[PDB]
RNA sequence: GAAACGAUGACUGAAUCCGCGCGGACCACCGCGCAAGGCUAAAUACUCCCAGUGACCGAUAGCGCAUAGUACCGUGAGGG
RNA sequence: AACGAUAAAAGAAGUGAGAAUCUUCUUCGCCGUAAGGACAAGGGUUCCUGGGGAAGGGUCGUCCGCCCAGGGAAAGUCGGGACCUAAGGUGAGGCCGAACGGCGCAGCCGAUGGACAGCAGGUCAAGAUUCCUGCACCGAUCAUGUGGAGUGAUGGAGGGACGCAUUACGCUAUCCAAUGCCAAGCUAUGGCUAUGCUGGUUGGUACGCUCAAGGGCGAUCGGGUCAGAAAAUCUACCGGUCACAUGCCUCAGACGUAUCGGGAGCUUCCUCGGAAGCGAAGUUGGAAACGCGACGGUGCCAAGAAAAGCUUCUAAACGUUGAAACAUGAUUGCCCGUACCGCAAACCGACACAGGUGUCCGAGUGUCAAUGCACUAAGGCGCGCGAGAGAACCCUCGUUAAGGAACUUUGCAAUCUCACCCCGUAACUUCGGAAGAAGGGGUCCCCACGCUUCGCGUGGGGCGCAGUGAAUAGGCCCAGGCGACUGUUUACCAAAAUCACAGCACUCUGCCAACACGAACAGUGGACGUAUAGGGUGUGACGCCUGCCCGGUGCCGGAA
């Protein structure tokens, strides 16, 4: 029963992470959509 | 030759002269970026590129003398081991009946002797050649494989007429190199293969008839039990006969394609 | 500049139980190097330093509310002197 | 569509003041205008924010929150 | 209903408001190729100490991985970075593109790999190639003496450098035996009085003419310039003279001597149980790696990274008088990780979950062998409800008269068979197989003689119902159907007669190939391939073999 998680956190970092995000634009925009939801917390903090 | 025995195989082959000497890395893929284009090759044993001459120009005038003839992979040509007296060492396919030790001249006053890489305007006709070099300079684009031949016909004015292995006869112009001599490996075809996984040391997972998968994979999906219409592949195009060449430059160099 | 970059002695069992052994134990800047904590308890308690090392550490509890805790976050150097010993007047504690 | 006019992607490629474009196939006549150069307040839209107000709410209502994008759920976008 | 594995408990002593559940003692049982130990991930103070008892804990709780506070984490040498590079990522210029953007040479990033200086011990409640003690090692700057001259590049070279299987020799780790040594004491039960019983029986460094398998080694003079952009004393080649036994070279490891450790225990105050001191001998014989000597040897096809450090050579430059190099002290040593859990109550599984999780170590006895199997060291544990009862029923087991498949969709299930040695073994065969065919015998103990050893052979004697005396442990055969075969597939109802498979056939494609990804006269895959190659399609080892019909559909060819 190996499951979906494994947590490896330089895979967790190097996708999702707020470099990740600064890469493209797409990315960008969850960014500045996330900031504007209120201060929510964010990618890599978490 | 082949090795014969029981236990579940047939035939593999033999060689002398044994080195494993100095040239770059290569490396295995499929895909490239999204869904594979050249379609299945995912497997394979390890192999390493052989940096080998085709073009042979600048060693003109300049006499060799072969060291060994090696076995290389990604190949199924044998490869002899230049050394000049330059000192350079070169790696050139081995032809039929080239021995070990030879001398092999290179450049255009060259006489037509095995290996000896000359243009076609000093090739005497009807003699057999490989290793052909398509437009002069650059370098052979034709019979580099196992047993493959072009026999020279008469020329024109630059231009010479040549039969290619596939039969079809050329226009390539005499200012072409070429080596004396057809590229044996002997008879490379006969090798038996054995059983699966043989094929996979090298390529790797072969056909997937496409009449075993499904309607949405291929036009040959879906039904009941084994059967057939159409006859067509990954898009409707068919088996049998479709010229698939453009109408081009090329097209006006090539006399009797036949087969 | 150099009265910076320590914020206060490791007190503890431990510590003081080593001060006798000549060996003093601060906390100091954690953004800060081993050679910056030996020029900096150099010319300030003015005795010439051997031995160093360097620690870092995570603090992190809650007192209460639904607030858990932050951290503390702190960096912790000890070192040994010269036969040149006995820090300050802190060296009878 | 009887499809004028504007607008370009391809290909052609003019006149210039008794000249040029328009007036909804087109022609004459009668009128209207002078392209292929530029810039340009004001009345106009919006509400993150601030003020005032209300036949608006008053704790299952009112923003989701009498503060929280928190707890919590998710690999993530996201949700709450 | 349930309280999360049927590995199991019992008594005493203690603490306490309260104890089946917390502590101590003494027994019992369970694991022991682990249910022990060490890492990596991941988790975050879960570690240690002192408290606490709401809630969390499937009961209880004085207890906890829970709650509170306080401490604990130490590095020139270990792992990572200031070193290198793989796939991939990126990418000035550069190539494309309605926008956003997609590509891309060099270059740079990127360990899962290359490179690289330390070992032996000691101890906090809690750290350890990190602290301490012992001796040690690497680079860097400076200083003294020798030297008394060249140094040696963003550049060349050599080198780093690489597979699988199998295997000779010598070791060590390490384990075993003993009337070897050393050390403590007793012994009783019937005996033994030590020849019994118990325990320990060496780690680092340095030196050394001692023993030593194995490992790999050529050298200079020289010729051509057409070779490495040029260079070059270097590298490739070519040629000449000294490399047939040697033998320079190297020591794994053993031995010796010394030295620093450690060593069973003994001592001593005991603050309720630790702390400090002292310190015995290390023998002979046997076994032995996947570790070491090594980059060993042999065979094989499917033909086995790169780059930097490293060594050698010059260009430029500075100096040829103060060089390089050596060693002699000295000074110098940055950043990060380092607690604890870590096959699990601390990671992923909503949970203190019978699930999952990469590597390393993993003792002894018996057993052809072994990581198997039984028991068991060290170590760890009895799985956080419990006590009685001994109905139906259910589950997991043991035995069963006579019969023996009559059961039933089907011998489903469950028996039987079971290792090793010997004898023996069919149709059929593609000559390998079928085959562990089938079948029959043996198996323990003692003594004697013999061999080649863990042992075996022969003879005789013995004991029980039984001697792979317990555990691990094939039932077999005759016929067919399907696919030849090993393999693959429906994560969670289908493992097959599906899929793939070597082999066969048709057909396409002459190289900016056909074909395929794609805003794209970009790029890339095909392929650093070239028709003995590549795409597509169908059949499907091997054996004999594959007929008739092209009117229609398609494909190829044709021109009035
Ligand atoms: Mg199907
Ligand atoms: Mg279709
Ligand atoms: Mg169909
Ligand atoms: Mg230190
Ligand atoms: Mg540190
Ligand atoms: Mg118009
Ligand atoms: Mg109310
Ligand atoms: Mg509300
Ligand atoms: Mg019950
Ligand atoms: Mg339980
Ligand atoms: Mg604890
Ligand atoms: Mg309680
Ligand atoms: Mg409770
Ligand atoms: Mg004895
Ligand atoms: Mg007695
Ligand atoms: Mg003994
Ligand atoms: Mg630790
Ligand atoms: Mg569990
Ligand atoms: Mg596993
Ligand atoms: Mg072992
Ligand atoms: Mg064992
Ligand atoms: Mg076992
Ligand atoms: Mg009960
Ligand atoms: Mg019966
Ligand atoms: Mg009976
Ligand atoms: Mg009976
Ligand atoms: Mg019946
Ligand atoms: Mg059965
Ligand atoms: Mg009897
Ligand atoms: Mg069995
Ligand atoms: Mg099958
Ligand atoms: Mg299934
Ligand atoms: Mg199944």
């Amino acid at each position: 029963m190996k499951r979906t998680y494994q947590p490896n956190n330089r895979k967790r970092a190097k996708t999702h992470g707020f470099r990740a995000r600064m890469k493209t634009k797409s990315g960008r925009n969850i960014l500045a959509r996330r900031r504007a939801k209120g201060r929510h917390q964010l990618t890599v903090s978490d | 030759r082949q090795m014969t025995t029981a236990d579940f195989s047939g035939l593999t082959k033999k060689r002398p002269e044994k080195a494993l000497t100095e040239a770059l890395p290569k490396t295995g893929g499929r895909n490239n970026r999204g869904r594979i284009t050249s379609r299945f090759i995912g497997g394979g044993h390890k192999r390493l590129y052989r940096i080998i001459d085709f073009k042979r120009r600048d060693k003109s005038g300049v006499n060799a003398k072969v060291a060994a003839i090696e076995y290389d992979p990604n190949r199924s040509a044998r490869i002899a081991l230049l050394h000049y007296a330059d000192g350079e060492k070169r790696y050139i396919l081995a032809p039929e009946g080239l021995t070990v030790g030879a001398t092999v001249n290179a450049g255009p006053e060259a006489e037509p002797k095995l290996g000896n890489a000359l243009p076609l305007r000093f090739v005497p006709v009807g003699a057999v050649v490989h290793a052909l070099e398509l437009v002069p300079g650059k370098g052979a684009q034709l019979a580099r494989s196992a047993g493959t031949s072009v026999q020279v016909q008469g020329k024109e004015s630059d231009y010479v007429i040549v039969r290619l292995p596939s039969g079809e006869l050329r226009r390539v112009h005499s200012e072409c190199y070429a080596t004396i001599g057809a590229v044996g490996n002997a008879e490379h075809k006969n090798i038996v293969l054995g059983k699966a996984g043989r094929s996979r040391w090298l390529g790797r997972k072969p056909h997937q008839r496409g009449s075993a998968m499904n309607p949405v994979d291929h036009p040959h999906g879906g039904g009941e039990g084994r059967t057939g219409a159409g006859r067509v592949p990954v898009t409707p195009w068919g088996k049998p006969t479709k010229g698939l060449k453009t109408r081009r430059k090329r097209k006006t160099s090539d006399r009797f394609i036949v087969t | 500049s150099h009265y910076d970059i320590l914020q206060a002695p490791v007190i503890s069992e431990k510590a003081y139980s080593a001060m006798e052994r000549g060996v003093y134990s601060f906390w100091v800047s954690p953004k800060a190097t081993k050679t910056e904590i030996k020029d900096a308890i150099q010319q300030a308690f003015g005795v010439r330093v051997i031995g160093i090392s360097t620690m870092n550490v995570p603090g992190k509890r809650k007192r209460v509310g639904r607030f858990i805790g932050q951290r503390n976050d702190r960096k912790k150097a000890i070192v040994r002197l010269a036969e040149g010993q006995s820090i300050e007047a802190l060296a009878g504690q």
